[PDB]
C-alpha cells in the first residue's frame, strides 16, 4: 500500500523530547498549612520515565506553566506566588516565615483570571551533565547522586486574611536543545521503588506472549 | 578481529584546568596482568566484575589508586577461553558502562554484592542482568562472541567514558564486564566436564593526580 | 502605534515553539567536553543487531526462549520452525529493539534483515533451506513450494552464518526454515545443537507521527 | 479573481454542535468529518481527489448565556490513539495528544491541522474491498477533539460547542457530475429508486416557450 | 514599547486570512506526485458540452426527456420545438452543468453556443431552420417573421451536426426550430427520428459574488 | 478520430522508491483481447464492466494479475458496432474513474453485482447512473459518440489515474466503462432485429512488482 | 475464449472482403 519513503525530520533526538506533558499536581487548601512544596524530578510519572532511560548523560534546560482552578470552578480574582529555591537554600516551613522575602529566590505574582505563566530553568548542576545511573557511595547512602539536586516551587497564596480557597495546580514540563550521548536497552520489568531499579524476582514478566508450537506461524 | 569501542583511541587530558602537574606513570604500571580463571559446567549461570575495583590491592596499580584521589584511565580487555573441538556452547562479552546490580524481593544489597573483588559475583537472574533490562536487547553496547567452533579470542578496548574528566578509584566505578553462556555447553561423555575461561587487563594511558598520606 | 487582536489571544497550547523568559540571568552553564558516543538521532540505535525471541511456546522457560533446537532424530523435509514477519505486532519481534521503537511512531517502512549463527562442535555437518514467503499468501507445505521462493541454501561446513535480506515490508511474510539433510555427527560427540536468530534494520527505514507507548500500563 | 479553486472553498461555515451537559458524563468526542452536513457534502463531492489543510475554531456559550469564567479543555488524537472513556481516565495526560487550554470568557480558540494520509491525497470514492466492509476506505481517519471540562468539583454546567472550519491551499485533480438525487445514508450513495425526482419541473407543451 | 488598541480588538471575523498556529510542528506531509487532470479553475468545467433537457412536457419519462421528436406527418412550417435561453431560471437549462453553477455566484455574463445534432438513418434527408430572437420581444408566429432574425438553414443530407451562437445574454431570448420541408423517407424505412440539444459556454464567460445553493434541501 | 484521455501519454514508473526490480512483460502480453459480444434490441437498457477485473483469469494477463500485488498500466479502448444503413439510434462511450455502483431501495449491493466478470453487468437506472447522478450532465468525461449514420468506431486511450502510484489488481478497481443507448433504436420491419456490440482491449505499458506463490 | 489465445486474426466485412493466414513450418497435427 505504502511505496514511497519519508522524512527524517522527526525521528531526531531533538524532536523525540520536545513535546510537552503533565507532570505533578499539588494541592493548597487554605483554611491548615497554606501553602504546598513539590520538588524538581522528571521521574515522576512511568511514561516519561521509560523514554529518558535509554540514555545515560543528557543536558537540556526546560521551562514550565502552572495552571490552575479552583475546586467548583469559578475563578475568582486573586494573586498566587510561584516562588523558587536554587538547592542549597532552605525550604520554607510556614505560610508566613521569613523565607518568601530573601532576594536569592525570584518569585513570579500571577492572579487567576490570567492566562497562565511560564517559566524557563537553564542547566543546574557542578558535573558536566546528569546522570541516571551512579555506581557506588558518596546501605541506604547506596546509589543516591548529590548532582541532581533541582529546587522546589512552594506555591503561596498572597493575603493577610486567611482565604477560604481550596486549589489544584498542575505542572507542565517541555524540553529544550536536548543532547544524549549513549544509549542503553529499555526497561522490560515494571517498577516498585521512585529511585532503585528493583524487579520483585518472585515473579518476572515475559517479552512475548505463548502461542501453539513452533510449527504454526499463525498466532 | 578487535573491537574499538564507540571508536575512540584514548588520549590524555585534554590540557585540563586546575593542574598548574599530574604524573603519567612508567611501563612498571603497563604489564599485562592477569586475574584468576574460573570454571565454566553444564549448569553455570555466569558472571561480572567491576572496574576499576578489581585492580586494587594489587600490584604497582594497587600502590597508585589507593594514595591518589584524581584517576582517569583507558583499559584493554583480552578475553581468551581453552576448548577442544568436541564441545559447543557460545558466551558473550558486553562491557557495559554505569553497571547497577538492582536487589530482589519486592532491601537493598550488600557492600559485597556490589564491590565483588577479585573473585567476580554469579548473577541469580541472567534472564533480566539483575537491573530489569532484557538481555534480548541487550546488544547495543559493545559487544563480541565468542564461539567455540570458530574463534577463541574477544579482545575488546575501551575508553574513559565519564561526565567528570577526573574521578576517583575507590568509591566511584566507571563500567563493568559481564560474561554470560547464552549457549548451554553440552558434550559427549568421558571427556573434560569443565571448561576455564581466563581474562588479560592492560591499562593504556592511566594519569593520577593528588597526593594522600 | 495600533494593533488589534485576532483569535488565539490567551490560549497556552501545547506543541509550542514559543519562547519564554530565564528565570537567572546571567548565569553560566558549566561549560560541556568531548564525551564518546553522542547520538544524533533515534535512526542509528534501530540498525544494530539484537536477539530475537523464536521459540516462546509453554514449555521453554529462561534463558532458553531463546534458541531454536536442531535436533538428529529427524528426517527430511520436517519443517524446523517459522516465525512471521511483523515488527510491532506481538509475538516473536517483541522482545527485539526494532519491535520496540515501533511502538512508538504509528507508521513506518522499510527493508530487514535477518541474521542466523550456529552453535554446535566443529566437526558435525548439515545443510538447511532458509526460505522467505511473499505477504500475500500463507506459508509453504512442503519442500518443494518453497525452494519456488527465495530460498537461501545454507550449509555448516564453510559457512557459520548467513544473512537475508526481506524487501519492503510495511505496517503478512512468512519465514520458514525446513531440512535439506538431517544432522550428522561423528561418533561420540552430541547430536543436539541450537541456532539463534538475530535481525535489524536497513538504511531506508523511516517513521512518522508519534504515539505514547502501550506496553507499560501503570501510573506513578 | 473569484472563480478559482482557492476561493471557492476559502469561506468558513459551520460544520458540527456538540453538548457537554455536567452534574452524567462529563465530556464529550466528535469525530473528524466534513461530511456532516449536504451544503459542504455536494460541493465536495464535485472531484476525486483534494489534498488541503484546515484550521478550527472553538465557539462556546451556556445554556442561558452568563458566560462565567471557568476552564475547559480541547485535546486532539492522531488516527491510531485509544479515544477517552470516562472524564479522568489515563488518556487525558499522555504526550502525543496536544490540548489546548482556553477561558470562556476570551475570545475563541483556533488551531490547524496538517494533512494527515498515508496515500497522496483523499479519496472521495473507493471501489472494491478493504457486505458492510464495501467502500469503508482505511485512508479518511483524521482524529477527535474530545471536550471535557477542567475541575475536581464536577460543576453543573451545561454547555454546547460549535465547531467552524476553513481549507488552505486546496489542490483539486478530476472532475465529476453534481448530484441530482437527494442522501440517505451518511457514507452511500443510495438513493430510494422507488421514485425519482426530475431535473426540471413540467410545462404544457412542446410549442410554447413561455413558462 | 508602547502601543494602544483600536476597534477590532476580539472580534472573529469569517471569510478571514489571516494565519493560525500548527498543531504538529516539524512534521512532513507525505510527497505530492503527478496526477492527470488538475482543474486549475471552474471555467473550465462549464466550457464542455452537456446535454439539454427540452422535452420535458409530462408524457415524456425516463430517458426520453433529452430527446425532440421529428416526425413524417408533418406539414411544412409547424413549429417543431422551442424553448428560452436562460441559464439559471427553471426550466430546460436545469439539468446542465453551466445551469447549475450558475445558481451559485449572483450575477454572470458571457456568450453561449448551442449545438445540435441528428440520429436518423443513412437514406433520408429534411432541411431545418434554426432562428434565434433578440431577447426584446416575444417568439416569432410563422416562417417568414423568423427567416428576417438570425436564421441558419441547416439540412441532412452534408452536415449531420450544426452549431449556433448567442451573443451576450446577462443575468428574454427565445431560439425556435422550424420546418422547411417534411421528412424525406425512402420505402422501408421508419418515419421518426430525434434530435438531442447540447449547449456549453464560450470563453469570456465571467461570474461575480458567491452564494449559497437552493436546489438541496435538507440538513444533515 | 481517437479521443485521448486528459492529455498524458501514459509512461513508465518515475524511478519510485522500494525498488531495489519491477519487471517488464515483452510482447506476449500486448496482445489485443477480444471480449464477448452482446446484442442491443428495441427494449435494451445498457452495460458496464470493470477494470482491470474483466481481463483476470483470461490469457497471460491473467497469469500476472493473481501472483503479483503490485500493479500498474494503461489501457487502449476500441469499442466498435456493425450495423447496415437502414437501422437507427446512437450509442454513448465514457470511461469513468472511481464508479461506483450504490444501490436501490431506502441494503448494499451484493458480490456480482458490483464486480461482474468478463459478462458485463446491465443497469436498471439508466437515467440517474447507478449512483444518483444525472445523465445529462454525464459529458465532462472522457466520451465519444458512436452514431450510427456516420461512423462505426469509438479509440480511447486512458492512462493510469490513480492516488497510490502502485495499487493492487483485485481487490481495488481503477476505473469501469459504460456504454448506454440514449437514442432508441427503431429500424423497418423484416430486416435484423439484433445488432452486435464487440470490444478490444490492448494494455499499453504494464509493469509489475512483487511475487506471490 | 480458448481460441482468442491463440493466433487468431480479426476480419470482418466492412472494409476488408479477403483475409489471409500464414501457417508456419509444417512437416510430413494442425487445425484451423
Amino acid at each position: 500500500c505504502v511505496v514511497n519513503r519519508n522524512g527524517v525530520l522527526e525521528t531526531t533526538i531533538n524532536h523525540f523530547f520536545s513535546r510537552s506533558g503533565l507532570v505533578g499536581v499539588v494541592n493548597l487548601t487554605d483554611g491548615t498549612t497554606g501553602y504546598a512544596t513539590w520538588d524538581i524530578d522528571i521521574m515522576g510519572f512511568v511514561q516519561l520515565r521509560r523514554k529518558c532511560e535509554m540514555f545515560t548523560y543528557m543536558r537540556f534546560n526546560a521551562e514550565f506553566t502552572f495552571v490552575t482552578t479552583t475546586e467548583n470552578g469559578g475563578a475568582r480574582p486573586y494573586m498566587l506566588q510561584y516562588m523558587y529555591v536554587p538547592p542549597g537554600a532552605p525550604k520554607p516551613t510556614g505560610r508566613d516565615a521569613f523565607q518568601w522575602q530573601t532576594a536569592t529566590n525570584p518569585s513570579v505574582f500571577v492572579k487567576l483570571t490570567d492566562p497562565p505563566a511560564q517559566v524557563s530553568v537553564p542547566f543546574m548542576s557542578p558535573a558536566s551533565a546528569y546522570q541516571w545511573f551512579y555506581d557506588g557511595y558518596p546501605n541506604t547512602t547506596y546509589g543516591l547522586c548529590p548532582n541532581n539536586m533541582m529546587g522546589t516551587f512552594a506555591v503561596r497564596v498572597v493575603s493577610r486574611e486567611a482565604s477560604q480557597l481550596k486549589l489544584q495546580t498542575r505542572v507542565y514540563m517541555k524540553l529544550k536543545h536536548v543532547r544524549a550521548w549513549v544509549p542503553r536497552p529499555i526497561r522490560s520489568q515494571p517498577y516498585l521503588l521512585k529511585n532503585f531499579p528493583n524487579y520483585d524476582s518472585s515473579k518476572i514478566t515475559n517479552s512475548a506472549r505463548d502461542r501453539s508450537s513452533i510449527k504454526q506461524a499463525n498466532m | 578481529n578487535i573491537v574499538l569501542a564507540y571508536g575512540e583511541w584514548p588520549e590524555y587530558c585534554p590540557d585540563t584546568d586546575a593542574t598548574a602537574k599530574p604524573t603519567r606513570p612508567d611501563v612498571s604500571v603497563n604489564r599485562f596482568y592477569t586475574l584468576d580463571s574460573k570454571m565454566w559446567q553444564e549448569n553455570s549461570t555466569g558472571w561480572y566484575w567491576k572496574f576499576p575495583d578489581v585492580l586494587n590491592k594489587t600490584g604497582v596499580f594497587g600502590q597508585n589508586a589507593q594514595f591518589h584521589y584524581l584517576y582517569r584511565s583507558g583499559f584493554c580487555l583480552h578475553v581468551q577461553c581453552n576448548a577442544s573441538k568436541f564441545h559447543q556452547g557460545a558466551l558473550l562479552v558486553a562491557v557495559i558502562p554505569e553497571f547497577v546490580i538492582a536487589g530482589r524481593g519486592s532491601p537493598h544489597p550488600g557492600f559485597t554484592t556490589t564491590f565483588p573483588g577479585t573473585t567476580g559475583a554469579t548473577f541469580y537472574d541472567p534472564y533480566v542482568l539483575d537491573s530489569g533490562v532484557p538481555l534480548s536487547q541487550a546488544l547495543i553496547y559493545p559487544h563480541q562472541w565468542i564461539n567455540l567452533r570458530t574463534n577463541n579470542c574477544a579482545t575488546v578496548i575501551v575508553p574513559y567514558i565519564n561526565a567528570v574528566p577526573f574521578d576517583s578509584a575507590i568509591n566511584h566505578s566507571n563500567f563493568g564486564l559481564i560474561v554470560i553462556p547464552v549457549s548451554p555447553l553440552k558434550y559427549s561423555s568421558g571427556a573434560t566436564t569443565a571448561i576455564p575461561i581466563t581474562i588479560t587487563i592492560a591499562p593504556l594511558n592511566s594519569e593520577f593526580g593528588g597526593l594522600r598520606q | 502605534i495600533p494593533a488589534e487582536l485576532r483569535p488565539g489571544t490567551n490560549q497556552f497550547l501545547t506543541t509550542d515553539d514559543g519562547t519564554a523568559a530565564p528565570i537567572l540571568p546571567g548565569f553560566t552553564p558549566t561549560p560541556t567536553i568531548h564525551i564518546p558516543g553522542e547520538v544524533h538521532s533515534l535512526l542509528e540505535l534501530c540498525r544494530v543487531e539484537t536477539i530475537l525471541e523464536v521459540n516462546n511456546t509453554t514449555e521453554a522457560t529462561g534463558l532458553t526462549r531463546l534458541l531454536i533446537p536442531v535436533s538428529s532424530q529427524n528426517k527430511a523435509d520436517e519443517l524446523c520452525a517459522a516465525f512471521m514477519v511483523d515488527p510491532g505486532r506481538i509475538g516473536p519481534w517483541q522482545s527485539t529493539l526494532v519491535g520496540q521503537i515501533c511502538r512508538y511512531y504509528t507508521q513506518w517502512s522499510g527493508s530487514l534483515k535477518v541474521t542466523f549463527m550456529f552453535t554446535g562442535s566443529f566437526m558435525a555437518t548439515g545443510k538447511m533451506l532458509v526460505a522467505y514467503s511473499p505477504p500475500g499468501s500463507a506459508q509453504p507445505a512442503n519442500r518443494e513450494t518453497a525452494m519456488l521462493g527465495t530460498h537461501v541454501i545454507w550449509d555448516f561446513g564453510l559457512q557459520s552464518s548467513v544473512s537475508l535480506v526481506i524487501p519492503w515490508i510495511s505496517n503478512a511474510g512468512v519465514v520458514t526454515l525446513w531440512y535439506q539433510t538431517n544432522y550428522v555427527v561423528p561418533p561420540e560427540t552430541p547430536g543436539e545443537a541450537y541456532i539463534i536468530a538475530m535481525g535489524a534494520a536497513q538504511d531506508n527505514f523511516t517513521l512518522k507521527i508519534c504515539k505514547d507507548t502501550d506496553e507499560v500500563t501503570q501510573q506513578a
